[PDB]
């Protein structure tokens, strides 16, 4: 989350002398299409923030060892629906002016995967 | 090698009708239209090498006399009512090292193709027609 827009040195330079660049742009670009994380892409003039790897078609002609690609990305563009004073704080005080946060119903009573008997510091108390 | 002709243009039969009259220069030109055998190159490095099923289809192109019998012959062969096919042969004769021996280009499955340009000139004339026939398979040997 710390490295969220740029990806690459998150998965970093490949660092082994086996794998040649063509190696490297493959398994770079596998690990931000598997990741399924947005990242950011710079055309001249501008470093867009999120965008979303949409299409990424690698071409090897059989007259030339490079490869051609074309890879199509999407901003995912979001705004915020609800007042927030604070527009991006520290780790240290994201949680603490995070407005009370809510999440669904559930039947406690009805769970089997943690069904642990009770305490028997609890039966008698 | 040494190589003695005699006869210097090769003697052209077709249909059972051996061309008696040529033009001078090109009077025949066996040209083969489409390569023998084509490749292709793979990502890895091998190469796929593989026969042009066209690999003997050639042109004779003919440079007969304006009005010779062989001009006769083959204008009549370009007036038929239906494509008439051709099925002869180029035989050269000639010696190597002193030793007769004989060329043979046989000419299978052809037909007029490209016509003659008839031009008559008054201060250069020019009596010549090519007729260029499109044989399916041509197949020398020696």
């Amino acid at each position: 989350e710390r490295l969220a827009g740029k990806p690459y040195e998150f998965f970093g330079n490949s660092g082994n002398s086996a794998k040649t660049e063509q190696e490297k742009f493959i398994d770079f670009m596998e690990a931000l299409y598997f990741s399924r994380r947005p990242t950011e892409v710079s055309v001249n003039f501008r470093d867009y923030k999120n965008m979303a790897l949409v299409s990424f078609i690698p071409v090897r002609d059989n007259n030339t060892k490079d490869t051609r690609f074309t890879a199509d990305f999407q901003q995912i563009n979001y705004s915020t629906l609800v007042y927030t004073p604070v527009s991006s704080p520290s780790k240290s005080v994201s949680g603490k002016v995070s407005d009370a946060s809510n999440k669904g119903g559930q039947n406690p009573e009805s769970n089997e995967t943690g069904e642990r008997s009770l305490l028997s510091s609890l039966v008698g108390g | 090698s040494v190589i003695v002709y005699r006869n210097n243009q090769s003697t052209l039969t077709l249909n059972g009708y051996t061309f008696q009259h040529l033009y001078q220069g090109a009077a025949l030109v066996l040209t083969p239209v489409n390569a023998k055998t084509a490749r292709t190159n793979s990502i890895n490095g091998g190469v796929s090498i593989s026969g042009r099923v066209d690999g003997g289809v050639h042109t004779l192109a003919i440079m007969v006399q304006k009005h010779s019998p062989d001009d006769k012959f083959l204008n009549d062969a370009k007036n038929s009512q239906e494509p008439v096919v051709f099925d002869g042969s180029m035989k050269r004769a000639y010696t190597e090292s002193g030793t007769l021996k004989k060329a043979t280009t046989t000419l299978e499955t052809g037909s007029i193709t490209t016509q003659p340009t008839k031009t008559d000139n008054n201060q250069d004339p020019d009596d010549s027609r090519t007729y260029v026939i499109e044989f399916r398979n041509s197949v020398e040997t020696f």
